This record gives structure tokens, sequence and C-alpha cells, in this order.
């Protein structure tokens, strides 16, 4: 007479043998990553214009160190760009269509893939000046600087080209979002071809710069201690270095863990809903990197901003 | 294993008989096919070697919608679908006894909702023919007219020990998997111009259709960047409950144009008007049909709506939707079942009958023919499959 | 056969009888031969006619014996004889609706002339058979008219009518 069986509402889960309540995470998240992302755009923006001017001006960009200096702030703001963009995605969708999208998608990653690249050619420049006193002369031209530029950014746009063979959006869930349909006929060869590039080029290849280059650096410490404004010198380079691996290479991490949740790594669900919460925050420390190479210059430095070390102890 | 003799010659006197008879069917014994289990614990091996006596001079009038064998199957299917689904949630009605003192009032209010919980896994699905055999003492006899009218009497009577193929396929509105007929579309009702009995065509051409769902459900674009962490992938964009069939219009139209012309002949030449059915639940509304614990109510309103008039001679989109909460054709009540399954589901059928109800009155004038489909009595689709046989039990003097 | 009476607008209750106990196959069909429900198994038909989102039955007496018939919203012209068919039997029922009401809603001062409007069906003869709280049980024909209605003559006068002795009672709304 009583029966209890009137319900319309369905949900959208196939049928496991673990039920698994995944949270969606994206409000909570778009409550903290808006106003976050937009107060790295005004550090980042009036930060590298700054770091922009200096050096076209004031400095004179009479070395091949000073170029790779002014191409790193270059890269940062091809990455700060895109930032107001998804800051304003957390918080909505994707209001911009697709055909913007495959030139914004190519543009955050040759932020990214270029950043590396002109530390590491910092790295090298610095290594030479060192060690190969004799050789670095020969090779430290200011012309020479500038076509390995223009080669570093060729290579740049080359490492994100897979990433713009298709970038087709599609009102998918809620809205519109524009993920990147790669052929479904070779699909597992290139899923796993994307987790490796990032590691390997971000983060296997600056350690075994960093590994190979700061022991020979660090031999001239050994011998003798006559030269500071040598030592000092070494302080910056290396500082960047260490920053961008303070926080690109959590991320890194955890991108191989994205991927590599088979027999690889951990297979629990549970252990896949702590990683939804680690793979944004990582790539959010990651986001803020680019304000942070000239808050390092007015520290770290001591050409740019040495009289406030002084004025500020 | 099994063995039974044969009778080299007898024709006694003829007795209706109501034994129990023993299914038949080839199992495997070895698949987590279910009717493979249930088959295993309760079926036999098929005959190797049938044998059918043709009886010359012999007539007999089967009588089909009296037939107490198809009560039987009815019962024995019935305890399959206790063993195959087994429901999340099985609410059946329970009432005891409230009467006055047909004198006094009639107010039966007084029932009970009892509700089983049972765990829900989903299991494999897919129909097996079986073969019924007669007991010991027994005989089962088949016409072999091709016309065969129903409930009338053939003349090419041949006996036999054990019946064709049987599939315990349960589906409404278009028979399903089984026999064909062997040269001419025939109709068969208990009654015409009742107005109650449904009516029961048998095609003689299959009607192929392919029931599937669109594995696009699972999203395979990554966004390998800036989001991959909210919108990641694998998940769900689709409906996953939805799907569609197809049904070959340019053989479709041939077949149901035979229909019209047999109703012509019987019914003295008026307008046949078929149309979708009056509503009601919706296993009646609506097709329904089975296929891995995929119920599929797939809407028929664009295959029933053609009116006709004389003079006749590719993909129909079929709509259909993956129920959860389903009656039970098995007594009165609901199951609620579980989610749907991982994968494309292929469901490439066959179609050799067709249930059709009628709508005839005398408020409406002279001529019309409205014929709404019908079935849902599942004791009506094996009339539809049980109607050449007929379970006699022949004394031996011996 | 017997006969019930409407309210114009509820429910009604007509039951077929059934001493089988094996929830065996009925139909429901009017004088003109009209599908109305049916049994299909165990599942319910609404059959075309047009008492289609108005038909009900209680399915959970169908393993009983007793095939109620439940319509909604009844109007004056679904005054029709049902016949059931269980066992292949004809159990003939009769069904009989009709209304009463006034027209003036609220506008009933103190000596104005009282008017009333019955809605009865065709083919039927009724017999007004009204009750007052004033001991005032005035019978007549099918339409009424009193010339008095003041104060002491409001409240929900209950009047009823006589047919094949069967009555059901009202209400009328006095507002003065
Ligand atoms: C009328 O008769 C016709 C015959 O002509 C019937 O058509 C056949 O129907 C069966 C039943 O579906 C079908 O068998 C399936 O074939 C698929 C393709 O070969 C198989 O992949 C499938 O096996 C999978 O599904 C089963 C049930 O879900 C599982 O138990 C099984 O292990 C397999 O499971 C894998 O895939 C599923 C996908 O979701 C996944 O969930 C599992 O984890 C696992 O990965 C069936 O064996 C036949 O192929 C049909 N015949 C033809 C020629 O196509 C028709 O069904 C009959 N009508 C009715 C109403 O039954
Ligand atoms: C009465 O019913 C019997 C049932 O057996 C009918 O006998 C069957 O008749 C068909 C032809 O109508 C035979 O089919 C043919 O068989 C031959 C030899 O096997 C084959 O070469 C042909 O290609 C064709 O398939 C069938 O064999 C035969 N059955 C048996 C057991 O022999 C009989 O014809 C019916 N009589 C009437 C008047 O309908
Ligand atoms: C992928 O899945 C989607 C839905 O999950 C399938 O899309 C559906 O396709 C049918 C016909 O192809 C659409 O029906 C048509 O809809 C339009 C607009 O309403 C109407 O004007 C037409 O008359 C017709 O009815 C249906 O709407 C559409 N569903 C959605 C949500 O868009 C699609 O078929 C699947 N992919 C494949 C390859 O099957
Ligand atoms: C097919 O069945 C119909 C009825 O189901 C048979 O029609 C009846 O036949 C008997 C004699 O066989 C007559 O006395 C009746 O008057 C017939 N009734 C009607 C309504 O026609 C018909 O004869 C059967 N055909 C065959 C070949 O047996
Ligand atoms: C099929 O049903 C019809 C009723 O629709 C039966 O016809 C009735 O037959 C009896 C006796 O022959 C008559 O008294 C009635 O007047 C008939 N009713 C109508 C509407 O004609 C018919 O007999 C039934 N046929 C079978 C084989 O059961
Ligand atoms: C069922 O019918 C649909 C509707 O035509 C078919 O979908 C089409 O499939 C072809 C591939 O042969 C595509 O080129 C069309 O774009 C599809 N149409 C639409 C509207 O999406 C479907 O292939 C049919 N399925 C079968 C098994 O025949
Ligand atoms: C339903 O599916 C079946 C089998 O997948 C199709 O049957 C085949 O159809 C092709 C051409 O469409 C023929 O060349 C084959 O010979 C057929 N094979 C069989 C076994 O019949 C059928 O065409 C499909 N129907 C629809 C409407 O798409
Ligand atoms: C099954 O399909 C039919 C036909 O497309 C649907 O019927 C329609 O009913 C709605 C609402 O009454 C009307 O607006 C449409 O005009 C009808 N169809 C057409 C094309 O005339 C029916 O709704 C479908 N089944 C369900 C349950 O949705
Ligand atoms: C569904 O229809 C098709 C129509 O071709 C049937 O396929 C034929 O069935 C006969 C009967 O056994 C076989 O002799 C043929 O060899 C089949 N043709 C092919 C190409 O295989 C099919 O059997 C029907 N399905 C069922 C379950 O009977
Ligand atoms: C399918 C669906 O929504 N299921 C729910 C079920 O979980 C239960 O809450 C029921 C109340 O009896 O309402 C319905
Ligand atoms: C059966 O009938 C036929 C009529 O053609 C006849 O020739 C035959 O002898 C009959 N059979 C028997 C056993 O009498
Ligand atoms: C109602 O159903 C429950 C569960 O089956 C049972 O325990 C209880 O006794 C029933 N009550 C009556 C009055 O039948
Ligand atoms: C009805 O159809 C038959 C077919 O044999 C025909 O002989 C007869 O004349 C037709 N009657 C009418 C009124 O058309
Ligand atoms: C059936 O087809 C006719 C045209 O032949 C159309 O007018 C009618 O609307 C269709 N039926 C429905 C329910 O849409
Ligand atoms: C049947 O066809 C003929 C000609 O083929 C035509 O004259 C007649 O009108 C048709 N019948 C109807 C009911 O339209
Ligand atoms: C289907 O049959 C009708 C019957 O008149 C005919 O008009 C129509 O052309 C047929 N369609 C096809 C595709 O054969
Ligand atoms: C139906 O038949 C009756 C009697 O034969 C006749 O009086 C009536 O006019 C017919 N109806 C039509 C629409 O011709």
């Amino acid at each position: 007479m009583d029966y209890q069986v009137s319900s319309p509402i369905y949900d959208i889960n196939y049928y496991t043998s673990e039920p698994c309540q995944k949270i969606n995470v994206k409000q909570i998240a778009a409550r903290l990553l808006p106003p976050l992302y937009s107060l790295v755009f005004i550090f980042g923006f009036v930060g590298n214009m700054l770091v922009i001017l200096i050096l076209i001006n004031c400095k004179r960009l009479k070395s091949m160190t000073d170029i790779y200096l002014l191409n790193l702030a270059i890269s940062d703001l091809f990455f700060l760009l895109t930032v107001p963009f998804w800051a304003h995605y957390a918080a909505a969708q994707w209001d911009f269509g697709n055909t913007m999208c495959q030139l914004l998608t190519g543009l955050y990653f040759i932020g990214f893939f270029s950043g590396i690249f002109f530390i590491i050619l910092l790295t090298i420049d610095r290594y030479l000046a060192v060690v190969h006193a004799v050789f670095a002369l020969k090779a430290r031209t200011v012309t020479f600087g500038v076509v390995t530029s223009v080669i570093t950014w060729v290579v740049a746009v080359f490492a994100s080209l897979p990433g713009i063979i298709f970038t087709r959006s599609q009102k998918e869930g809620l809205h519109y979002t524009c993920s990147s349909h790669f052929p479904y006929s070779q699909y597992q060869f290139w899923k796993n071809f994307q987790t490796l590039k990032i590691v390997i080029l971000g983060l296997v290849l600056p350690l075994l710069v960093m590994v190979i280059c700061y022991s020979g650096i660090l031999k001239t410490l050994l011998r003798c201690r006559n030269e500071k404004k040598r030592h000092r010198a070494v302080r910056l380079i290396f500082t960047i270095m260490i920053v961008y691996f303070l926080f690109w290479a959590p991320y890194n991490i955890v991108l191989l863990l994205n991927t590599f949740q088979e027999f690889f790594g951990l297979n629990n669900c549970s252990s896949s809903n702590r990683l939804d919460q680690a793979m944004q925050v990582t790539e959010t420390l990651g986001m803020t990197h680019c304000c942070i190479n000239p808050i390092i210059y007015a520290f770290v430095g001591e050409k740019f901003r040495n009289y406030l070390l002084v004025f500020f102890q | 294993d099994n063995l039974w003799v044969t009778v080299y010659y007898g024709v006694p006197v003829w007795k209706e008989a109501t034994t129990t008879l023993f299914c038949a069917s080839d199992a495997k014994a070895y698949k987590a096919e279910v009717h493979n289990v249930w088959a295993t614990h309760a079926c036999v091996p098929t005959d190797p070697n049938p044998q059918e006596i043709v009886l010359e001079n012999v007539t007999e009038n089967f009588n089909m919608w009296k037939n107490n064998m198809v009560e039987q199957m009815h019962e024995d299917i019935i305890s399959l679908w206790d063993q195959s689904l087994k429901p999340c949630v099985k609410l059946t009605p329970l009432c005891v006894t409230l009467n006055c003192i047909d004198n006094t009032s009639y107010r039966l209010t007084s029932c009970n909702t009892s509700v089983i919980t049972q765990a829900c896994p989903k299991v494999t699905f897919e129909p097996i023919p079986i073969h019924y055999c007669t007991p010991a003492g027994y005989a089962i006899l088949k016409c072999n007219g091709k016309k065969f009218n129903g409930t009338g009497p053939c003349t090419n009577v041949s006996t036999v020990q054990c019946t064709h193929g049987i599939k315990p396929v349960v589906s409404t509105q278009l028979l399903l998997n089984g026999s064909l007929a062997e040269e001419d579309i025939v109709i068969r009702s208990e009654n015409l111009t009742n107005n109650a009995k449904t009516i029961i065509v048998q095609l003689k051409d299959p009607v192929d259709i392919n029931c599937t769902r669109p594995n696009n459900n699972t999203r395979k674009s990554i966004h390998i960047g800036p989001g991959r962490a909210f919108y990641a992938t694998g998940d769900i964009i689709g409906d996953i409950r939805q799907a569609h069939c197809n049904l070959s219009r340019a053989q479709w139209n041939d077949t149901l144009s035979k229909i019209v012309t047999k109703l012509r002949e019987q019914f003295e030449n008026k307008t046949i008007k078929f149309q979708p059915p009056s509503g009601g639940d919706p296993e009646i509304v609506f097709h329904s049909f089975n296929c891995g614990g995929e119920f599929f109510y797939c809407n028929t309103t664009q295959l029933f709506n053609s009116t006709w008039t004389n003079n006749t001679e590719d993909t129909i989109t079929l709509p259909c939707r993956i129920k959860q909460i389903v009656n039970m054709w098995q007594e009165v009540g609901k199951a609620m079942y579980a989610p749907p399954i991982k994968g494309k589901i292929k469901c490439s059928s066959n179609i050799t009958g067709l249930l059709l109800t009628r709508d005839g009155g005398n408020n409406e004038m002279n001529t019309t023919e409205i014929f709404r489909p019908g079935g849902g009595d599942m004791r009506d689709n094996w009339r539809s499959e049980l109607y050449k046989y007929k379970v006699v039990r022949i004394e031996p003097l011996g | 056969k017997k006969v019930v009476l409407g309210k114009k607008g509820d429910t009604v209750e007509l039951t077929c009888t059934a001493s089988q106990k094996k929830s065996i196959q009925f139909h429901w069909k009017n004088s003109n031969q009209i599908k109305i429900l049916g049994n299909q198994g165990s599942f319910l038909t609404k059959g075309p006619s047009k008492l289609n989102d108005r038909a009900d039955s209680r399915r959970s007496l169908w393993d009983q014996g007793n095939f109620p018939l439940i319509i909604k919203n009844l109007k004056i012209e679904d005054s029709d004889t049902y016949i059931c068919e269980v066992e292949d039997q004809k159990e003939e029922v009769q069904l009989l609706v009709f209304g009463l009401t006034a027209n003036s809603d609220t506008h009933l001062l103190q000596g104005q002339s009282l008017t009333l409007t019955l809605e009865s069906p065709p083919g039927s003869s009724p017999s007004v058979q009204c009750r007052s709280p004033r001991g005032k049980n005035i019978q007549g024909g099918k339409t009424l008219s009193v010339s008095q209605l003041e104060l002491q003559d409001s409240g929900t006068w209950t009047c009823t009518v006589l047919q094949n002795q069967k009555k059901v009672e009202f209400k009328i709304d006095i507002v003065v």
C-alpha cells in the first residue's frame, strides 16, 4: 500500500567492484586560483619588464650571459601572457573557441621549454667562463650568443609541435573544453610519449647539466679563494637553477605518477584521490615561478640591486 | 545421460495428459554464462538421434490457447530469473484478507510492502535453444500443416519425442529469436472481433536488427598542460543509458506489406491503420528486450505510425533507453537493478513474430481497423512457439 | 447490476468479482465496446478511450480476486455502464455522475432571492430532496428556487438526490 520506489535521480558512474566517489575539487580551487594567478600576473608583468628595461639600457647586454638573461625574461613573458586566461578558466570555463587555442597552448609550452633551455645556457656559459677560460673567450661572442638563442627558440617551438597536432574543442562535460584529441588508432603511443618529454627536458636534462657543470666549478673553490667576485658570480646562476627545481620538480614527479597509475606505481582509487589534490597544487607552484626570477635578481644579484642589499641591512 | 525407447507401432485411443516434462538443452558447463549454469544443474544433453513417426491418416483438434504445456514453461522460466538477475531491491506487494458481511462493503486496504535486499553482480546473459522431452509413458504429437489455423484440426499429424529449438527470450511488441513460418505469414488469434485477445503474427522472412550503444561516454582527449587535474581523462561526458537501433527499411517494408494482405482477406476489405499504443506501463508502451542486464526500452513510434491503402510495394534510428528500475513480468512489483557496465554491447538479433492488438467498436462507423502493438503477457510469448505440439498419454495394454 | 453515484470531481470505485485466484486476464469495456483498462500478464494497459489520464487500478489487489476501476475527475459525460470480463463472464455495472451549484458567489443579501443550478445527466430522472437547519426539507422537480434567503438561512445545506434507492450528500456555499 505504501511502496517507497519513486526517485528520478541517477548517477553518472559505471559499474565496478570498488565504488570510488571522486570529488571535482574545482570550486574550492576556483576560489583560490583566480586571485593567486592575478597576483602572479601583477608581480610577474612589472617584475620582468623592469629586468628588460635595466638590461637594455642600464647594463648594455655587453656579454653572452646578459643575452641569455634577456631571453629568459622574454620566455617568462610568453608564460605570463597566458596567465590571465587560465585565471579566468578555473573561475568559469573556456570562452575562447579553439582557433586561438592552438596558439595559446603552444605559447604556454614555448614559455615553459625555452625557460629551462636558457637557464641551461646560463649554466654552460658560466661553466665555460670558469674552467675553460681560453676556450670560452673564443666562443663567448655576443654574435654567437644571438645565433644560439635563435636556434634555442626554434627548438622550443618544435618541443611543443606535437601538442599542436590537434587542439579541437567541443562541448564535453559542463562547458566547452580545449583538450587535445590526438589520434585514437595509436593512442597508447602518444600518451606515454608526452610524460617523458616534460620530465627528460625539464628535469633529467638540467639535472645532468647541474651535476657535470657544478662539479667543474666547485673544483675552483677547492683550489683557491683569491677572487671573491668569481665565487659571488656563481651564486647567481646556482640560485636560478635550484629555485627552478624547488618549484617545478614536484610537478615533474607527480606528472609521472599521473600517467602511471598502473602496476608501475599505485592502483588504489584513494591513492588517486589524494593525487587529484596533488597535481593541481604542484602545477600552481610551477605557475608562480615566472615572477620569482626578478625577485632573485633583487636579492642574490650583486650587479642589479647591490646597493639595496647594503641599504636593507 | 538419458535414454528412452521408441514405439514401433501404436495407434491407441488418445487422452490429454498433464504430466511433468524434462528439459534437454546443449549446454557447456564451463563458461560463466548463466543459461549454461542453469542447464547444467537442471537440463540434460540433447537427443543425438531424433525420430519422427509420421501418421498417414490421423487427425486431432489441437486447441492451443487451452494448452497446459505452456503453463509449465512459464513456471520454468520464472525459476531462471530468480537465479540469473538478483535484484538490489525486490519490492513486492503482500496483502492478507479483508472482507465484510459481495452483499457487504468490499474495502480491502490492508496490504504490506515486503522488500528484499540482495547482492547485484552484473553477469552475462544470452539465451540457449532448449528441447522439452516427454517423460515415461507419454507422447508428444505435432502437426505439419503450413497454415494450422491456430485452434484448428490439421491432417498431417506426426509424433515426436522432443520439441525443436526454443529460446527463452523475453520481449514485448516484437517477437525476437525463434522459429520462422514455412511458406506464408500467418496470423493467429483465439477469437477475432473479440477486441481482447492478442493477435499473433508469425513472419516467414527474418527481419534483422542491430542494437548497440556508441562508446563515446568516456573521454579520450587529454588536456595535457594547465588543466589535466579537474577535467582529467576517462571522465564520463555522455549519457550512459542511451543507445540506438537500426532497421532495414527496404526489407522490413516487404514483410509488413504481406501482413496487410492477410488482414484484408480476413476482415473484408477494410482500411488498415496502424497506430502507436494507447498508453500504460513503460514495458507496454515501448519495446523491451534484454542484453547482458541492459534492458533496452526502445521507442517504436517511428515504426507503427503509417496508415495503409491499396497499391502497395534505410536506417530507421530507433531511440532506446536503459532503465534501471524495471517492472517484473513475474507477478506484481518492481526490481531496482545495478548501473550499466563498461564496454560496447551489441544485440545482433532477429525478428520472427509480431504481437498486435485490435481496436474494434460500434461507436465508430462501419469501416476502420486500428492495430496497436500489444504483448506483455509472457504466456502469449511462448504460445507462439508451442503451437505445433501437444502432450497426450497413450495407455499400453501390456 | 448495481448503481453508484458520482460527486463531480472525486474518485469512484468499480470492482469486479473473481474466485479463481490465479491473476487471470481482465478487461474493462463500456456499452460502446471501448477498451479502457486490461490485464497483460502482470502489466496494466490503458485502453484507447477518453479516460486515458484518468483511469487507475490497484495492482496489489490483483492476486486476491478483486479488480477495481478508479476514475478521477468525474465529468457529466462519463456516465455510462461498464461490463467486466473474467473467466468468460460479463459482470455488468452502472455509473451515474451529476452536480449542483449556484450562480451568486458572495452577494447573497438578507432578503435576496435564491437561485439553484442542477447539472443532471441526460437519460435520468433525479429528484431534489434538500435539508435545511431550519427544518425545510423542500422537495420538488430538478430546478429549485426560493424567494427567501437571509442571514439565518446560511450554511452548507445538505441537498441529496434520491434515484433508484441511492443518494449522496452535498453542500452549498452561502455568504450573507
Ligand atoms: C538473438 O540471437 C542473437 C544471435 O544471432 C544474439 O546475438 C548475440 O548476443 C550475444 C549477447 O550479447 C553476443 O555475445 C557478446 O558478444 C560480444 C562480441 O563478440 C562479446 O564481447 C561479449 O562478451 C562480453 O560481454 C559479456 C556480457 O557483458 C561478458 O560476460 C564477457 O566476459 C565479455 O565481457 C567483456 O566485455 C564487456 C563489455 O561490456 C566488459 O564489461 C567485460 O569486462 C569484458 O571485458 C558477448 O559474448 C553475441 O555476439 C551476439 N551475436 C552476434 C552474431 O553478434 C542476440 O543477443 C539474441 N537476442 C537476445 C535478446 O538475446
Ligand atoms: C506431412 O509431413 C511430413 C513430415 O515428415 C512431410 O514429409 C517431409 O516432406 C518434405 C517435403 O515436403 C521432405 O523434404 C525433402 O526431403 C528430401 C529427402 O530428405 C530432400 O532431398 C528435399 O530437399 C526436401 O528437403 C521431408 O524429408 C519429409 N520428411 C521426412 C521425414 O521424410 C510430408 O511431405 C507432409 N505431407 C504433406 C502433404 O504436407
Ligand atoms: C556519441 O554520443 C552522442 C550522444 O551521447 C550521440 O549523439 C546523438 O546522435 C543522434 C543522431 O546521430 C542525435 O539525434 C538527432 O538530434 C538532433 C538535435 O536534437 C535532431 O534534430 C535530429 O532529428 C536527431 O534526433 C542526438 O541528438 C545526439 N545526441 C546528442 C546529445 O547530441 C552520437 O551518435 C554518439 N556517436 C556515435 C558515433 O554514435
Ligand atoms: C479455422 O478456424 C475457424 C475458427 O477458428 C473455423 O471456422 C469455423 O469452422 C466451423 C467448422 O470447421 C464452422 O462450423 C464455424 O461456423 C466456423 N466459424 C467461423 C467464424 O468461420 C475454420 O473452419 C477453420 N478452418 C479449418 C480449415 O479448419
Ligand atoms: C468470439 O466473440 C464473439 C463476441 O464478440 C462471440 O459472438 C457471440 O456469440 C454468441 C453465441 O454464438 C451470441 O449470442 C452473441 O450475440 C455473439 N456476440 C456478438 C458481438 O456477435 C463469438 O461466439 C466468439 N467466438 C468464439 C469462437 O468464441
Ligand atoms: C545506425 O544508423 C546511424 C544513422 O545513420 C548510423 O550512423 C551513421 O554511420 C555512418 C557510418 O557508416 C556515418 O558516416 C554517419 O555520420 C552516421 N550518422 C550519424 C547521424 O551519426 C550508424 O552507423 C548505423 N549503425 C549500423 C550498425 O548500421
Ligand atoms: C546488422 O548487422 C549484420 C551483421 O553485423 C548485418 O548483416 C550483414 O550486412 C552486410 C551488408 O550490410 C552483408 O554484406 C552481410 O552479408 C550481412 N551478414 C549477415 C550475417 O547477415 C546487417 O546488414 C546489419 N543491419 C543493418 C540495418 O545495419
Ligand atoms: C517516442 O517517439 C515519439 C515520436 O517521436 C514521441 O512522441 C512525441 O510526443 C511528443 C509529446 O507529446 C510530441 O511533442 C511529439 O510531436 C511526438 N512525436 C512526433 C514526432 O510527433 C515520444 O515522446 C517518444 N517517447 C518518449 C517517451 O519520449
Ligand atoms: C537471424 O537471421 C539470419 C538471416 O540470414 C539467420 O541466418 C541464417 O540462418 C539459417 C538458419 O539456421 C542458416 O541455415 C543460415 O546459414 C544463416 N545464414 C548465415 C549467413 O549465417 C540467423 O540464423 C537468424 N538467427 C537465429 C538465431 O536464428
Ligand atoms: C490412408 O489413406 C489413403 C488414402 O489415399 C489410403 O490409400 C491408405 O491405404 C490409408 N492408410 C491405411 C493404413 O489405411
Ligand atoms: C509486513 O512485512 C514484514 C516483512 O515481510 C513482516 O515481518 C511483517 O510481519 C508484515 N506485517 C504484516 C501485518 O503482515
Ligand atoms: C472484397 O474483396 C474480395 C476479394 O476476393 C472481392 O471479391 C470483393 O468484391 C470485395 N468487396 C468489396 C465490397 O470491395
Ligand atoms: C505520422 O505521420 C503523419 C504523416 O504521414 C504525421 O502527420 C503525424 O504527425 C505522424 N504521427 C505522429 C505521432 O507524429
Ligand atoms: C484501390 O485501387 C483502385 C485502382 O487501383 C482505386 O480506384 C481505388 O480507389 C482504391 N481503393 C481505395 C479504397 O482507395
Ligand atoms: C514502402 O511501402 C509503401 C507502400 O505503399 C511504398 O509506397 C513505399 O515506396 C515503400 N518504400 C520503400 C523504400 O520501398
Ligand atoms: C454504416 O452502415 C449503416 C447501415 O448499413 C448506414 O445506415 C450508414 O449510413 C453507414 N455509414 C456511412 C458513413 O455510410
